[PDB]
C-alpha cells in the first residue's frame, strides 16, 4: 500500500500515481472508522511514511 | 429561402457554423481514435478481417497500476 | 448608527438604459438593458447588453461541450437514473485514464472522454482570454485583466504540464465536485505533504494577503465614500480630502502608506502572484522533488519533535511494506 | 501483473472515482443506488 | 442589413458551398467505409 | 517627517481613553494610550517568543516552535517550560490585537472616517481569538491552540484537518474556501479595471467610470459599480474569516465523526431516501 | 552532483529576487503623492526615491 | 413587496396607510404624518416647476409638469384619508379631541 | 395556424428549435454509445442476431 | 374582538397563516414518515399491534 | 363566497395554487418511487398480496 | 373560459407550458431507462413475460 | 393584450392543440401497455 | 415584425422544412430498425 | 468569392487562420508524438516493418 | 474597409497562399507516407 518516496528527488523506485495514493487512502479512512479513530492514532500527518514520528499502535 | 439571411445576419451565423462543424469534426476524430476498431494513428495498418471487433467491454484495460517505468 | 454605506436606501433609474460605445464590427452587442432592484441595492442597477464577437461565440460552443461531455458521462455513471443524478451529484466524476497507458490515447470510457473534455475547456479558456484582451484594446483600456487572467490560465494550465512532465495523463485532476478534492488530498499525500513546498507556502501567503488587502481596501474606500473617495478615478486625477484622509489613516496607523492609484497596484500584484506561484510550485512536484517533508529537512524547515516510536533493526525490515502495485485481475478460489 | 485479464461485466464498477467506495457507499444503502454501482449482465442474443 | 438581391447573392454560394462540402465528406465516407466498414 | 498636504490634520481630539495625554505622533505613527499599550504587549510578547527560542533546540527561523501545554493541564496554567509560555504569549497577543483595533478606531475618528477598518480587522481577531480561545475552551483544555512556530503551525493544521479524516468534505470549510477564492478573483479585476483606465495605452485619454462600468458589465452581465465593488471586496475578505472561524469551531466542539459522513443527511432526504 | 542546491532552491531565490525587486517598484509607485516630506530639517524622500507625480490628460471634449 | 412606510412589518399584517373608514389611532397618525410630508412634496414640486419654467428648458418643463400633477394626486389620496378618518372621529366615542385634518 | 409567427418572433423560435435540436440528438446519440446493445462503433458489424441483449445467460 | 381587523390587514395576516399552516402540516408529516412507528408508506397496512414500538427500559 | 376574489388578485392565486399542485405532486410520486412498497416501475405488476411490506413489531 | 386569457398573456404561458412538459418527458423516459424492467434501450426485444420484476413476497 | 375576440380565437386552438396532444399520448400509452404493461 | 403575408410565407418553409427533416428522419429510423431492432 | 473579404476583414481573419493552423498543428505533431507508432523523436530511425502495429483482433 | 478590386487584389494572394501551403503539407504527408504509412 506504500506510494511515498524514500528520497528527496523523484526515481524509478517509486513510480506510484495519485490515483493510488487515493486508493491507499480510501483504504485508510476504513480502517480509520473500523476502529473509531482519526488519522493521527496511527500517523503524524506531516509524514505518513514516518514510523519515528507515529505512535506505536501503528506497529 | 434566401430571406432567412434578412432575419439572421450572415456574418455571425458563418462564425456559428464554423464553430459548430469544427467541435462536431474534433469529436468524431477523438471518438473514433479512442476507439479500439477505429485507432488509426496505431493500426491503421490493419485489415479490415483483422481490426477489433465488439470490444465494447467497459474495462477493456486495468484501473490501477504504477506509471510506466522512467525510462 | 450612524449611516453606514452599507445599504442603499434611495435609488435612481433612468428610462433609457446606456448602450456600448464604440468599436461594433466582427461582432455587435447582444440584448438591451434593464434594471434589476435586488442588484441595485447591492451594487448598481443595469443588467446590461453583453460582448462576445468571434471568440466569444466560439468560446461558449467548445466550453458547451465540454460541459456537456462532463455531465453525460457523469449521468452515464449513474446508469441515467435523474434521482440519482441530483442525490449523487457531488460525488460523480468524469475520471482521467488508467495510469499504465502513460501519454497514448486511452479506451473512450476509461478517459478517453476525459481527455476529450479537457481539450474543448482548455480551448475554450483560451478563447475567452482573446475575448477579453480584443473587448480592453476596443474599449482603449490598458491589458491590465488580460495579464491578470492569463495568470490563472498559468496555474490552471499546470494540471496539464505536471502530469505531462511526469509522463502519465492518469495524474490529471478529475472533473468533479468531491472527486477533484479527493485528488488534491492524494495529490499532497503521494508527493510527502505539500506544505512544505516553499512555493505552495508563498502561494498562500499571497492569498491570504489578497483577503487582507480587499478588507483592508475595501474597508478604507467605504469610511470616505461619505467623501466621495469610492469615485476613485476622480480621486487619482484630483486628489481630494477623501484621498489625503486614507493616506493619513495608514501612515498613522502602520508608518507607510500607497496612493489612492498605487493601491491597486498592490491589490493587482497580490492577487497575480497567488496563481503564478502556485503553478511554479505544481511544476516542480514530482519532477524536481518527489517528497517535500524531506526537502524540508534537507533545507531546515522541518521543526523537532521527540521520537514517538523506535524501530528494532528486524523491525526496520519487517516494517518496509511494498510499493503499490496492479489490482487483482482473477477471483481466486482457496479450494486447495 | 503480467497480463490483463477482464472480468465479467456485472463486476466493472460503472463509477471510475477511485475513493467512491469510502466516501459514499459505505454510508449509501438504498436499493436502486446499490443496483446502479455495476453494470447489467449483457449476453449475445444467440446466446439467450 | 441586407437588400434582398444580396441576400440572394449570398444565399447561392452559401447553398454551393454547402453541397460542394457535403459531396466532398460523401467521399471521404466513400473511402472509409471501403478501408474499415462500420456496419 | 510628514507628507506635503499632512500637518492641517494633525489635531487634537477623538481619542477614546486618556485624552490629551498620549495624544501624539511618533514619526509617522499615531501613538495614543492604545499605542502605548500596543507596544507594551508587542514587546512582551515578542521578547517572551525570543525567550522561547532561547530555550528551544535551535535559532533556525523555520523551526523555533512554542507550543501549547499537555491536554492534561486543562484550562489552567502549565509550567511555564512546559507550555505555560506559550500561554503567556497568547495573553500578550489578544491585549496587541484588541490595542491596534481600538489604535485604529481612534485614528478613524480622529480623520473623520467612518469605523469600518477597525470592524474589518475584528473579523481577523475572531478567527484567531477562536483557533486559541473558543475552540480550545469548548474542548476543555488550552493545549487544543495551535504552537507558535513558522511551519510547525502548518503540522497543526495538517494534523487537527486529518482528525476529521477528509477534512475537505467540511461544509463551513467549503464555504470559507469559496469566499477566499471569489476575494481573489474580485480583487484582480477590481486592480485591473482601475489601473486600466488609469493608465491607458500611450497616447490614449484617461479612462472614465462609463469605460469601467461598461467593461465590467460585459464580464459579469451586470454592472457591480463604484461603492459596489468595494462593499463586494469587504463582504467576500471578511466572510472568508468568518466562515472559517465557523469551519474551525464546528470541527470537534459539535461535529467529531468525519467530515464525508456528515453528508448522509443529503442522502436521506425523503424524496430520494 | 551538486547535493544541496537543487532546481526548487535555485526557483525559490529567483523569486525573492523578483519580490524585493517588486516591491521596491511599488514602493516608488506609491510615492507619487505627498513626497518629498515635510521635516524641520527640510525635504525628506524616503527609500526609494518616489516616481515623479503623474499629470493626466483628459478626454478632450467627449 | 412592502410598503415603503411600513415596510418589514407588513409581512405581519401592520399596514397602515390602506384606506379606512373605521376609525383607528393609528391609521389617523399615520394620515397626520403622510399629509404633512405630501402638503411639503407638493410645494416643493411647484417651486420645481416655477424654477424650470424660468430656465425655459422645454423638455424639464413637461417632466416638471407632470411631477407637479403626480404629487398633487398623492396629496388627494391623503387628503381623503384625513376626512374620512375625520367623519369617524366625530362619532367614536374614544377618538382623538384634536382633528385628523 | 401561420398567426403563431405573429404572436412569436420567428428569429428567437428558430436559435430556440435548432439549439433543442442539436443537445437532444447529441444526449441520444451519447446515451446509445454507451449502451452495450448499440455501442456501434465497436460492434457495428456484428449481425442482429448476436448483437448484446440485457439479459442473463439461460438456465439460471 | 373583531376590532383586530382594523388594527391588522386581513388581506395579509391570510397570507402569513396559510403559509404557516402548509409549512408545520408538511415538517409533521415529514417527522413521522421517517419514525420506525408511522413509517406509512412501507408499514402502514400493520395492525396497531404489529406496528413497531421503541425500546423499553428493562435491562440487567 | 367570490368576495375573496376582491381581496386577492386571482391571477396571482393561480400562479401561486398551480405552483403548489404541481411540487406537491411531484414530491408525493418521488417519495412512493423511493419507497419499496410502492416502487410501481419495477414491480406495478405485483399483487397486494405480494408487494413488500415494512418490518413489524418483533413480539418474539 | 377563454378570458383567462385576458387575465395571462399566452405568450408567456405557452412558453412556461412547453418547458414544463419538456422537462417532464425528459424526467419520465429516464426513469424508466434506468429502472430494471424498462431498460428498452438493453432489454426491449424482450418479451413481457420475460422482463424484470422487482422482488416480492419477503420470505421462503 | 388581446381582445374578447382574440382570446376567444386563442382559446379555440389551445384547447383543441391540448386535447389533440393527449390523443397522441392516448395512442403511445396504448402501445406502451400492449409491449409491457406496467400493472 | 412580421406582416400577416411575411407569417404564411414564413410558415410554408417550416412546414416543408420540418416534413423534409421528418422524412430523413423517418428513413433513419427504419435503416436503423432493420440493423437493430430496439423491440 | 473574393466579395467574403468584404464581408470579413481579412486583418482579422489571417491573424485567426494563423493560429488555428498553429494551435492544430501543435495538437497533431503532440498526438503522433505520444504514440507508441509515431514517437519519431525517440523510435523515428526504425524502419517501417520495426515500427509499432497496435494489436488486432484476437481472431485465433 | 476594403473596395472591391482591393479585396480582389488580396483574394489572389490568399488562393496563392492557400495553394504553396497544401503543396508543402503534401510533400511533406508524401515523405512521411513513404517513412511509415498509417494504413
Ligand atoms: C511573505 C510574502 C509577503 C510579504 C509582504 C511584505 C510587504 C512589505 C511592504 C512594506 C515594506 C516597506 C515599509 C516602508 O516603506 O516603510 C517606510 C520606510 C521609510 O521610508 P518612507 O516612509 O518613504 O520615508 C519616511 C522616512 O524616510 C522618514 O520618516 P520619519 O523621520 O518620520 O521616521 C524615522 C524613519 C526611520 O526609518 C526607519 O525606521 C525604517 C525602518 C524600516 C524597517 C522595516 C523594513 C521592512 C522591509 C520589508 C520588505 C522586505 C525586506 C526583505 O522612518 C520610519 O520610522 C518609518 C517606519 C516604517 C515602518 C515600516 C514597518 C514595516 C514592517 C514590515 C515587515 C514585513 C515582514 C514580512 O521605508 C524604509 O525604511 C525602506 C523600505 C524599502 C522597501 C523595502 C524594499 C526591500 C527590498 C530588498 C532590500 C533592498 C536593499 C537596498
Ligand atoms: C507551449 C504551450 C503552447 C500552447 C498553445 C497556446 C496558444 C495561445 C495563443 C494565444 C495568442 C493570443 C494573441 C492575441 O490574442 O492577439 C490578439 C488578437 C486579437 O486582436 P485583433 O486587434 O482583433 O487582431 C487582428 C489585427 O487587428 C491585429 O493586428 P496587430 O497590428 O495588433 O498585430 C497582431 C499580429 C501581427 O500580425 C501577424 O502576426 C500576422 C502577419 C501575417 C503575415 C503572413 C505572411 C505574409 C508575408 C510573408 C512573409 C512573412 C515573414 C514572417 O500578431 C499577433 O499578435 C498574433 C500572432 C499569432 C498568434 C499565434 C497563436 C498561436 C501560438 C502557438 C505557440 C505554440 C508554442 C510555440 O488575437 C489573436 O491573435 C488570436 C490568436 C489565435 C487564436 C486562434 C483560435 C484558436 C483555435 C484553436 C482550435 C484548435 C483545434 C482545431
Ligand atoms: C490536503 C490538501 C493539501 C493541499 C493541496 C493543494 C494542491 C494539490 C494545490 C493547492 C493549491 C493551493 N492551495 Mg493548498 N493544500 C493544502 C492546504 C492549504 C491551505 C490550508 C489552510 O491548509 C491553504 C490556505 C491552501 C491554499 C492554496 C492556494 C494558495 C493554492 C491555490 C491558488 C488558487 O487560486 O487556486 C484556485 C485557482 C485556480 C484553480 C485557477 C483556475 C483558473 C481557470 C482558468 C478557471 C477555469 C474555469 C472554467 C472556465 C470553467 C469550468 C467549468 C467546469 C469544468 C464545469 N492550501 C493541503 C496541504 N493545494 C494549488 C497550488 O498552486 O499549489 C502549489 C494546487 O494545485
Ligand atoms: C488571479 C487569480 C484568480 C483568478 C483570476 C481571474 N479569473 C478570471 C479572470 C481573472 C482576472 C477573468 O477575467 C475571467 C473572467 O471572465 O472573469 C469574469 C476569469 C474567470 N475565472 C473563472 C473561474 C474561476 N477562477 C478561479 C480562480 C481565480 N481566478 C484566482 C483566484 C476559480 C477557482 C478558484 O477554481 C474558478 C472556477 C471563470 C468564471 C472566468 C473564465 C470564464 C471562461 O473562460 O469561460 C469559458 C466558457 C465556458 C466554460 C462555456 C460556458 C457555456 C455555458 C453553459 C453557456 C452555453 C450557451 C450555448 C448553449 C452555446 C453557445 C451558442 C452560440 C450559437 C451562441
Ligand atoms: C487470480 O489471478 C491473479 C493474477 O495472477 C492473482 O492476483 C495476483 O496476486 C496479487 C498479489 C496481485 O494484486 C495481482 O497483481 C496479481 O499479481 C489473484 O490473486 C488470483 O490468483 C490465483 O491465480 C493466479 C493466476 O494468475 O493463475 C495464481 O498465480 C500463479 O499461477 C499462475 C499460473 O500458473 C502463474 O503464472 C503465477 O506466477 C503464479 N503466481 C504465484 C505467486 O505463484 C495464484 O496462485 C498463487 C500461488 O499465487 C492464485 O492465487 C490463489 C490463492 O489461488
Ligand atoms: C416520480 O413521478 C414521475 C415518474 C415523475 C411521474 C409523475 C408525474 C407527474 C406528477 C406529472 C404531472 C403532469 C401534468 C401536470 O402536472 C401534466 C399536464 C399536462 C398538460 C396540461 C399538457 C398540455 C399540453 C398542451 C399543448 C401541447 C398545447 C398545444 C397547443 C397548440 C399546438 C396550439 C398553439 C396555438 C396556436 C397555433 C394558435 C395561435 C393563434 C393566434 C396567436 C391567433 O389566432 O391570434
Ligand atoms: C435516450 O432517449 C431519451 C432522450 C431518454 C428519450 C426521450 C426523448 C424526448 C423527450 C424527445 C422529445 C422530442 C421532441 C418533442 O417535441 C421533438 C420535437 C421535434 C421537432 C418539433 C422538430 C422540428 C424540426 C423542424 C425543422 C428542422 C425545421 C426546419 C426549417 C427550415 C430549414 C426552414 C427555415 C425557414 C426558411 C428557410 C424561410 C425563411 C423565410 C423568411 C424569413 C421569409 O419568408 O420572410
Ligand atoms: C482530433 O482530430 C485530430 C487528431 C486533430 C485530427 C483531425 C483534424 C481536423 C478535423 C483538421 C481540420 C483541418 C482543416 C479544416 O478546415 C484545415 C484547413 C486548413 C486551411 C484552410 C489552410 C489554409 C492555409 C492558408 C494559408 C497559409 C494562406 C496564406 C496566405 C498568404 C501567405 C498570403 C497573405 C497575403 C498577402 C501577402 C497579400 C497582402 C495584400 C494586400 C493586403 C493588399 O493587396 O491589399
Ligand atoms: C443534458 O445536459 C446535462 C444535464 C448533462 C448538462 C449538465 C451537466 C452537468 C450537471 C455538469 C456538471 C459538471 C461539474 C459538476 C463539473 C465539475 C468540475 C470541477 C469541479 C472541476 C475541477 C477541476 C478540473 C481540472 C483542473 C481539470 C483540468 C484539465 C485539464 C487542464 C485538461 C487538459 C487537457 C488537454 C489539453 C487535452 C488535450 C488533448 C490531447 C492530449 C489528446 O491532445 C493534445
Ligand atoms: C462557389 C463556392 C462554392 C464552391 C463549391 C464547390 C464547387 C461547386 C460549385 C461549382 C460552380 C461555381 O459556383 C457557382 O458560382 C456562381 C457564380 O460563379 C454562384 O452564383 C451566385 O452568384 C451569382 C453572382 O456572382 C448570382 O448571380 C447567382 O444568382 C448566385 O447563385 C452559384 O451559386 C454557384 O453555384
Ligand atoms: C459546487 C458549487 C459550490 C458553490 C458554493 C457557493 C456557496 C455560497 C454560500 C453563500 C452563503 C452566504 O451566507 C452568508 O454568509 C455571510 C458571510 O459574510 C454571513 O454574514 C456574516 O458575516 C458578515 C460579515 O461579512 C457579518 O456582518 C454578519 O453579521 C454575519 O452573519 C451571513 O450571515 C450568511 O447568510
Ligand atoms: C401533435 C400534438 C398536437 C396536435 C394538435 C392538432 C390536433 C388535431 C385536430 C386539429 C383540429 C382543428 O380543429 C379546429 O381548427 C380550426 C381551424 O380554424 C380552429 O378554429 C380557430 O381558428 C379559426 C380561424 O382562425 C377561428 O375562426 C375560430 O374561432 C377558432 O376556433 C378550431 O379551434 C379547431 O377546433
Ligand atoms: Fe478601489
Amino acid at each position: 500500500a506504500r506510494v511515498i518516496t524514500q528520497g528527496v528527488a523523484p526515481s524509478n523506485a517509486n513510480r506510484s500515481s495519485t490515483k493510488q495514493a487515493e486508493w491507499t487512502y480510501a483504504l485508510m479512512i476504513s480502517q480509520s472508522r473500523s476502529l473509531g479513530v482519526n488519522c493521527t492514532y496511527c500517523h503524524n500527518t506531516r509524514q505518513f511514511a514516518s514510523w519515528r514520528e507515529a505512535p506505536p499502535a501503528r506497529v | 429561402m434566401h430571406r432567412i439571411w434578412l432575419m439572421y445576419d450572415p456574418r455571425r451565423v458563418m462564425v456559428a457554423l464554423v464553430g459548430f462543424l469544427a467541435v462536431l469534426a474534433l469529436v468524431i476524430h477523438f471518438v473514433l481514435l479512442s476507439s479500439q476498431r477505429y485507432s488509426w494513428i496505431e493500426n491503421g495498418t490493419l485489415g479490415a478481417d483483422q481490426a477489433p471487433v465488439g470490444a465494447s467491454a467497459p474495462a477493456a484495460a486495468a484501473e490501477m497500476s504504477p506509471l510506466p517505468p522512467g525510462r | 448608527l450612524e449611516y453606514q454605506n452599507l445599504f442603499t436606501r434611495v435609488q435612481v433609474r433612468t428610462v433609457p438604459e446606456p448602450g456600448i460605445p464604440i468599436d461594433e464590427s466582427t461582432g455587435t452587442r447582444y440584448g438591451t438593458g434593464t434594471f434589476s432592484y435586488l442588484a441595485g441595492k447591492f451594487g448598481d442597477a443595469q443588467i446590461g447588453p453583453i460582448y462576445l464577437g468571434w471568440a466569444g461565440v466560439l468560446s461558449l460552443i467548445f466550453g458547451f461541450i465540454a460541459i456537456e461531455i462532463i455531465g453525460l458521462n457523469m449521468w452515464a455513471s449513474v446508469g441515467w437514473d435523474p434521482v440519482e443524478f441530483i442525490r449523487q451529484l457531488p460525488w460523480l466524476a468524469l475520471e482521467p485514464p488508467p495510469p499504465q497507458y502513460g501519454l497514448r490515447v486511452p479506451p473512450l470510457n476509461q478517459g478517453g472522454w476525459y481527455l476529450m473534455a479537457g481539450f474543448f475547456l482548455t480551448v475554450s479558456i483560451i478563447l475567452w482570454w482573446i475575448r477579453i484582451y480584443r473587448r480592453a484594446r476596443a474599449l482603449q483600456m490598458g491589458s491590465h485583466l488580460p495579464w491578470a487572467f492569463a495568470s490563472a490560465i498559468f496555474l490552471y494550465s499546470t494540471f496539464f504540464f505536471q502530469p505531462l512532465l511526469v509522463g502519465s495523463w492518469s495524474e490529471m485532476v478529475p472533473f468533479g465536485i468531491f472527486p477533484h478534492l479527493d485528488w488534491t488530498s492524494a495529490f499532497s499525500i503521494r508527493y510527502g505533504n505539500l506544505y512544505y513546498n516553499p512555493f505552495h507556502a508563498l502561494s498562500i501567503a499571497f492569498l491570504y494577503g489578497s483577503a487582507v488587502l480587499f478588507a483592508m481596501h475595501g474597508a478604507t474606500i467605504l469610511a470616505v465614500a461619505r467623501m466621495g473617495g469610492e469615485r476613485e478615478i476622480e480621486q487619482i486625477t484630483d486628489r481630494g480630502t477623501a484621498a489625503e484622509r486614507s493616506m493619513l489613516f495608514w501612515r498613522w496607523c502602520m508608518g507607510f502608506n500607497a496612493t489612492m492609484e498605487s493601491i491597486h497596484r498592490w491589490a493587482w500584484w497580490f492577487a497575480v502572484l497567488t496563481t503564478f506561484t502556485g503553478g511554479i510550485g505544481i511544476l516542480l512536484t514530482g519532477t524536481v522533488v518527489d517528497n517535500w517533508y524531506l526537502w524540508g529537512v534537507k533545507h531546515g524547515l522541518v521543526a523537532p519533535y521527540p521520537a514517538q516510536n523506535q524501530l528494532t533493526p528486524e523491525q526496520q525490515d519487517l516494517l518496509r511494506g511494498r510499493y503499490q502495485g496492479t489490482a487483482p485481475d482473477s477471483f481466486p478460489s482457496y479450494v486447495v | 501483473g503480467s497480463s490483463y485479464q477482464q472480468a465479467p461485466i456485472t463486476n466493472q464498477r460503472r463509477m471510475r472515482g477511485i475513493m467512491i467506495q469510502s466516501t459514499l457507499w459505505d454510508m449509501d444503502r438504498k436499493r436502486s443506488a446499490t443496483r446502479q454501482r455495476y453494470y447489467p449482465a449483457s449476453t449475445p442474443a444467440n446466446q439467450l | 442589413g441586407m437588400t434582398e438581391e444580396e441576400a440572394r447573392r449570398f444565399h447561392g454560394y452559401m447553398v454551393t458551398g454547402t453541397l460542394g462540402y457535403v459531396v466532398v465528406a460523401s467521399v471521404a465516407h466513400f473511402l472509409a467505409w471501403s478501408w474499415r466498414p462500420w456496419f | 517627517a510628514m507628507l506635503s498636504f499632512e500637518k492641517k490634520y494633525r489635531v487634537r481630539g477623538g481619542t477614546l481613553i486618556g485624552g490629551d495625554l498620549f495624544d501624539f505622533w511618533f514619526g509617522p505613527f499615531y501613538v495614543g494610550f492604545f499605542g502605548v499599550t500596543t507596544i507594551f504587549f508587542v514587546t512582551l510578547g515578542t521578547l517572551l517568543c525570543v525567550w522561547g527560542a532561547a530555550m528551544g533546540p535551535t535559532w533556525n527561523l523555520w523551526q523555533i516552535n512554542i507550543a501549547p501545554p499537555d491536554l492534561k493541564y486543562g484550562l489552567g496554567l502549565a509550567p511555564l517550560r512546559e507550555g505555560g509560555l506559550w500561554q503567556i504569549i497568547t495573553l500578550c497577543a489578544l491585549g496587541a490585537f484588541g490595542s491596534w483595533a481600538l489604535r485604529q478606531a481612534e485614528i478613524a475618528r480622529k480623520l473623520g472616517m467612518g469605523m469600518h477598518i477597525p470592524w474589518a480587522y475584528g473579523g481577523a481577531i475572531l478567527a484567531y481569538t477562536t483557533l486559541v480561545v473558543i475552540r480550545p475552551f469548548l474542548l476543555g483544555a488550552w493545549g487544543h491552540g495551535f504552537p507558535y512556530g513558522i511551519f510547525s503551525h502548518l503540522d497543526w493544521v495538517s494534523n487537527v484537518g486529518y482528525q476529521y479524516l477528509h477534512f475537505h468534505y467540511n461544509p463551513a470549510h467549503m464555504i470559507a474556501v469559496t469566499f477566499f477564492f471569489t476575494n481573489c478573483l474580485a480583487l484582480a479585476m477590481h486592480g485591473s479595471l482601475i489601473l486600466s483606465v488609469t493608465n491607458p495605452p500611450k497616447g490614449t485619454p484617461t479612462g472614465t467610470s462609463e469605460q469601467e462600468n461598461v467593461f465590467f458589465r460585459d464580464l459579469l452581465g451586470y454592472s457591480i459599480g463604484a461603492i459596489g465593488i468595494h462593499r463586494l471586496g469587504l463582504f467576500l475578505a471578511v466572510g472568508a474569516a468568518v466562515w472559517s472561524a465557523i469551519c474551525i469551531v464546528i470541527s470537534g466542539p459539535f461535529w467529531t465523526q468525519g467530515w464525508p459522513e456528515w453528508w448522509n443527511w443529503w442522502l436521506n432526504l425523503p424524496i430520494w431516501k | 552532483m551538486m547535493e544541496y542546491i537543487d532546481g526548487a532552491q535555485i526557483a525559490l531565490y529567483a523569486f525573492w529576487l523578483f519580490f524585493f525587486g517588486l516591491i521596491i517598484y511599488l514602493r516608488r509607485e506609491d510615492k507619487r503623492e505627498g513626497y518629498p516630506l515635510e521635516s524641520p530639517q527640510g525635504p525628506r524622500d524616503g527609500w526609494p526615491k518616489g516616481a515623479p507625480k503623474k499629470t493626466y490628460v483628459h478626454r478632450d471634449h467627449g | 413587496s412592502v410598503p415603503v412606510n411600513d415596510g418589514i412589518w407588513a409581512w405581519y399584517g401592520i399596514d397602515d396607510d390602506r384606506p379606512m373608514a373605521a376609525w383607528s389611532r393609528f391609521h389617523a397618525t399615520r394620515c397626520v404624518e403622510q399629509l404633512a410630508i405630501n402638503r411639503a412634496r407638493v410645494g416643493a414640486a411647484e417651486w420645481a416647476l416655477a424654477d424650470v419654467q424660468a430656465r425655459g428648458i422645454v423638455p424639464c418643463i413637461a417632466k416638471a409638469a407632470a411631477h407637479l400633477a403626480r404629487a398633487r394626486a398623492e396629496l388627494a389620496d391623503w387628503e381623503a384619508q384625513g376626512h374620512r378618518l375625520e367623519a369617524a372621529r366625530k362619532v367614536t366615542p374614544g377618538a382623538w379631541t384634536t382633528p385628523v385634518i
